[PDB]
């Protein structure tokens, strides 16, 4: 038996790791302390190590000693990287003309770790928590990264999983990884097109997909380092500060220690009132000796967040414009991330999109799931088919040959009644390809029109004829455009009843 | 989904320059998705490999069937596929192995590669593929010997001078392949007695039909569906299975009562 292979999703702010059972669905494993999504942090007491939501508790207590969002800083050199993204945990040094940070270990000697050291000892025990639920050992698995990583960091990331023994065999984007996952649990009726968004903690990430037969394709990604839920936490932050000034008159932001606390309860009520019409808040010692006891519903925490909600739409606008489409010929938006548990963030979607567009969140009676999980899921499914290939036939799939596909620009389709046009294969559309619509309720002496199609800002506008077909005295028809791997249309119209078919070619 | 133009010209000339690539782009693609792990697969593996021969289809009888979908296969005729149309369902079992190792090299798609033919062949492969496991299966290959229209001989046409035994003598052995009884009773001949006459039509009127029609489920239950929609689908596939089992039937029925006026 080969070694079991799973999926690993990397993120700022957590970290998931999903496996295929041999009842052939996917399970997601979980920590040691029973949380899911393990979150991206390492903090050292002594010589002890904590990793997750348990090392994030001592950044209130020992945030010098306390590592987070570093994965922003691996592959490139110092001078590229924001040091005061990590302000608020361990400081950002200069290790060998990359990003390193400084530790202290038992007895206050201090030990000086590079981020390359970071990753390998963060998946030592990514491998000890996927292990331990499985029963046997892992050796290789698939690694979900944000697009704009370039190879020099793809490599950065198999070299420090090679410093303790991990294989990553193959790097897969994040909207491409996560949206899979959406697919296999529901699959789509028709050809679409989706916008994948990822809104972490830090960072949000957008991208377009078009689901063309099963093949996933970039039409234009985004991203913003600068837009996430820090900024949800941060307004929360400023917004904590407010009452307990007037009430207390005190300063909480004059304290590191204190706005440390307060950052901390206020990270918790990110996912609390993602569920709930209110969140209550409890901290014993905030500044000045003094305790803290309030209630917030969901109500006056959408108007303080109003601002920040309003860019996480201003940043899907941006990416469709960047890919030249329109909202209305956009089918669906893919949410992932802890951010998209917000049902804010829902509603802000159908009002600034066209009611066409379905939106895909957790508030989705019909095709829902969990956001934070929904990306690695998808690539414990990449896994499952490549666990049948050795290392040379999945990189002779990966070649530049095999890998780009050649698709199709400028639309094509049937001409409506009044002129109008109705595309059957749609733009960005690789071939060979075939598609079969059915006029079952065409009556009588047809014709049928093959044009190409121009899409402007959103109504089709008929284009170059490509052919014209007819048909006599039909009673039900069959529409079949056919392209080969030479480009050469060929359509075919045939009568559903009769067998009478006429053939087109070009 | 609208109306159409429905235009009188009924014109079937194309009138355009040749199809370019200058609409074609060409950046490539994530590898991701399971129809990514088989487009690559088609360039990346393309894995293939006598008195009962003079019995075949010597070359494709029916051309149109070669540019026909491999999605769109069960309007097409498998028996034509396997080269079996002059048999079809009388084949043996190991006769449609052996068919099935004839045009499994005349159609090779590394031979089709070499000979520079198309991928289009290849979707007429997948039609050869899964034929032979439905051509050897024991419920599907006579779930689609349900089903051979073409196999389906009319009865003559009325009003027409012809031989009683000689135009309905090929007519009824259409039927009698599906019949449940064992003996079949033959036509016979003029000098036939009055016994062996009332032994024939009490067999067709009391015939026994196992034709069913699962095969043409225009819907089929997916296994995405949740439990309604397997059983939503399941009553309204039963419900093709017997407005066509009791339209035949009274077909058959009004191919019983036709043959004894005549």
């Amino acid at each position: 038996m080969s070694s079991p292979v799973i999926g690993i999703t990397f993120g700022n702010t957590s970290s998931s790791i999903a496996y295929i059972n041999p009842k052939n669905d996917v399970d997601v494993i979980a920590n040691p302390d029973g949380e899911r999504a393990i979150p991206s942090a390492l903090s050292y007491v002594g010589e002890d190590e904590y990793h997750g939501g348990q090392a994030l508790q001592q950044l209130i207590r020992n945030p010098k000693n306390t590592i987070i969002n570093f994965r922003d800083f691996i592959g490139l050199p110092f001078d590229k990287c924001d040091v005061s993204k990590c302000a608020n945990g361990a400081p950002a040094v200069e290790v060998d003309g990359k990003v390193g940070f400084v530790i202290s270990r038992g007895e206050g000697k201090e030990e000086k770790l590079t981020v390359d050291e970071v990753v390998s000892r963060h998946l030592n025990r990514l491998k000890l928590a996927a292990e331990d639920y499985i029963g046997s050992a892992v050796k290789e698995a698939v690694l979900t990264v944000p697009t704009n990583f370039s190879e020099e960091q793809k490599t950065a990331l198999k070299a420090s999983a090679a410093k303790i023994g991990l294989q990553i065999v193959q790097f897969i984007n994040e909207p491409s990884a996560a949206l899979l996952a959406h697919a296999e649990q529901f699959p789509f009726e028709k050809d679409v097109n989706v916008v994948v968004a990822d809104f972490g903690g830090i960072r949000s990430d957008a991208a377009v997909i078009a689901v063309r037969n099963g093949i996933f394709t970039i039409l234009a990604t985004a991203h913003d380092l600068s837009l996430g839920g820090d900024n949800l936490d941060t307004e929360l932050v400023e917004y904590f500060a407010s009452e307990f000034q007037k009430k207390y008159q005190a300063n909480p932001r004059k304290n590191a220690r204190s706005l440390a606390k307060l950052k901390a309860n206020s990270s918790i009520t990110k996912k609390t009132l993602s569920n709930a019409t209110s969140a209550t808040i409890s901290i014993d010692s905030l500044a000045d000796g003094f305790d803290y006891h309030a209630s917030i519903n969901r109500m006056r925490y959408e108007l303080v967040a109003n601002k920040v909600f309003a860019q996480f739409s201003s940043f899907v606008d941006s990416v469709i414009a960047k890919a030249e489409l329109d909202p209305l010929d956009i089918d669906a938006v893919l949410l992932t991330g802890g951010v998209s548990f917000t049902p804010k963030l829902t509603t802000n979607l159908e009002y600034t999109l066209p009611e066409s567009v379905e939106i895909l969140g957790p508030q989705n009676k019909n095709a829902s799931n969990n956001p934070n999980e929904l990306a690695a899921s998808g690539a414990a499914l990449q896994a499952r088919l490549i666990s049948d290939y050795d290392a040379d036939e999945l990189a002779e799939a990966l070649q530049p040959v095999i890998v780009n596909t050649p698709h199709l620009k400028k639309p094509i389709g049937l001409i409506g009644a009044k002129g109008e046009f109705h595309p059957v294969l749609l733009a960005e559309t690789s071939f060979p390809v075939q598609k079969k619509l059915t006029l079952k309720q065409a009556k009588g002496d047809f014709l049928i029109g093959v044009y190409e199609g121009d899409h402007h800002i959103k109504l089709y506008t008929l284009g170059t004829k490509l052919m014209e077909l007819g048909i006599k005295n039909a009673n039900g028809v069959e529409i079949i455009f056919n392209i080969n791997k030479d480009g050469a249309l060929r359509v075919t119209a045939r009568d559903l009843k009769t067998g009478n078919a006429v053939k087109g070619e070009l | 989904m609208f109306s159409l133009p429905t235009l009188t010209s009924d014109i079937t000339v194309e009138v355009n320059s040749s199809a370019t690539k200058t609409p074609f782009v060409r950046r490539p693609v994530e590898p991701v998705g399971k129809f990514f792990l088989q487009h690559a697969q088609r360039t990346l593996r393309n894995h293939t490999w006598d008195p009962d021969e003079l019995l075949f289809d010597t070359e494709l009888a029916d051309e149109d069937l070669l540019t026909h979908d491999a999605r769109d296969w069960k309007t097409a005729d498998l028996y034509a596929a396997m080269g079996l149309s002059k048999l079809r369902f009388r084949a043996t079992e190991s006769q449609i192995i052996k068919a099935h190792r004839k045009q499994v090299v005349k159609y090779h798609p590394d031979k089709q590669s070499a000979a520079g033919g198309s991928l289009d062949q290849d979707g007429f492969f997948k039609i050869i593929q899964k034929a032979f496991e439905t051509l050897t299966d024991s419920n599907k290959r006579a779930q689609y010997d349900s089903c051979d229209f073409v196999a389906d001989v009319p009865p003559p046409k009325k009003g027409t001078d012809y031989d009683f035994y000689e135009a309905w003598g090929p007519v009824f052995e259409a039927e009698a392949r599906f019949s449940k009884k064992t003996p079949i009773p033959s036509l016979g001949n003029k000098d036939s007695s009055k016994k062996e006459v009332e032994q024939f039509y009490a067999f067709w009127h009391r015939f026994d039909s196992w034709r069913t029609f699962e095969f043409l489920d225009e819907d089929v239950p997916d296994d995405s569906s949740n439990r309604d929609h397997k059983r939503y689908i399941e009553r309204k596939n039963k419900a093709a299975r017997d407005k066509k089992k009791t339209a035949d039937n009274a077909r058959l029925v009004k191919l019983v009562e036709r043959a004894v006026s005549e």
